[PDB]
């Protein structure tokens, strides 16, 4: 009887905690090294009310509760604010979880990342070439449009690609790292956040950085295809056929995991259906009701 | 090994038809890039 008063009271508080959390914007995101299951929890300040996820998922970050949780969201379609285990917490565990495998004779958990994923176009081969840098417009196009007021579509012409520790730690860098807090920045406002990144031909070139793109391959299936395509741009973008074949090769060679959205549709209209379809889908994941 | 490249032809042959089904879908998509750079820069470039 002296223990449920307690308990409802601390429940009380904790409860009204998120409620006030649910209209204040989002401090920050983080992106997951580790999984969670709340299965087996018993020291949730609202019993229930633990966010599960799995690694390399998102979370939007409201608030601290305590040094063990934290308020906030999976960003995923139609999950509401909860309690997100603090850095602190998940390392007790992994080390608990360590403790029971070595009786058997018998990397920090979250990384801090943009509230909006960035949409980087890759392929179908390198940029500032006719080829890929026209059919890259024909689909910024149709982006502009189709999420009109919703959507921010900027051009980088630094190379992001340099924006990694073994680089910063140890393009001029100042300018590349002047870029990432722009990103950041315009990913606040949890518009969707698109870059036409003119250094960025390949997924591995983002991997080390903080940025999480969402990764758009643009990919013409057919070798032939593409070099009638090239060819089709007359003299000047032909002579430069051969590396352009290669980057393209390069890139298909790539397993599909590497990328977010493979558009391999050879009908424009179909390709942006493709693409807008998954923009939906997230838009709706990091904007709840 | 006759028959072999007979086989290979017609490969060959489908292939070739869906090569040019699939490269009109990629001009048209290049079109339609080349429409709007018209539109904005006066350039087909």
């Amino acid at each position: 009887e002296d223990r449920e008063a307690v308990r409802r009271e601390a429940e009380r508080q904790a409860q009204a905690q998120l409620e006030k959390a649910k209209t204040k914007p989002v401090a920050f995101a983080v992106r997951t090294n580790v999984s969670y299951s709340a299965a087996h929890e018993d020291d949730v300040p609202v019993p229930g009310m633990a966010i599960s996820f799995e690694a390399k998922d998102f979370l939007h970050v409201k608030e601290k509760f305590n040094n063990d949780w934290w308020i906030g969201r999976l960003v995923k379609e139609g999950c509401e604010i909860g309690f997100i285990p603090s850095p602190v917490k998940l390392e007790n565990m992994r080390l608990q979880h360590e403790q029971r495998a070595k009786e058997f004779k018998l990397t920090p958990p979250y990384d801090v990342v943009p509230s909006m994923r960035p949409v980087v176009l890759v392929g179908p081969s390198l940029k500032g070439y006719e080829v890929t840098d026209m059919m890259q417009k024909a689909l910024f196009d149709f982006l502009k449009h189709r999420f009109e007021g919703r959507i921010s579509i900027t051009r980088v012409t630094a190379d992001i690609s340099l924006a990694k520790r073994s680089v910063l730690n140890n393009s001029s860098l100042a300018e590349v790292q002047s870029e990432i807090e722009r990103i950041f920045e315009l990913a606040r406002t949890l518009q969707l956040v698109v870059l036409d990144a003119d250094t960025i031909n390949h997924p591995a070139q983002l991997s080390k950085t903080s940025l999480a793109p969402i990764v758009v391959y643009v990919k013409i299936s057919s070798p032939k295809v593409l070099q009638r395509l090239i060819k089709s741009r007359g003299k000047s973008q032909a002579k430069h056929l051969n590396v352009q074949m290669v980057a393209a090769d390069k890139l298909a060679q790539c397993p599909p995991e590497l990328f977010d959205v493979i558009l391999d549709e050879n009908q424009l209209e179909d390709a942006c259906e493709h693409l807008a379809d998954y923009l939906e889908a997230y838009w709706k994941a990091t904007h709840p009701p | 090994r006759e028959r072999v490249e007979n086989r290979r032809a017609f490969l060959k042959l489908r292939r070739q038809q869906q090569i040019e089904r699939e490269l009109n879908g990629y001009l048209e998509w290049i079109f339609k890039a080349e429409e709007v750079m018209l539109a904005e820069e006066d350039k087909n470039a």
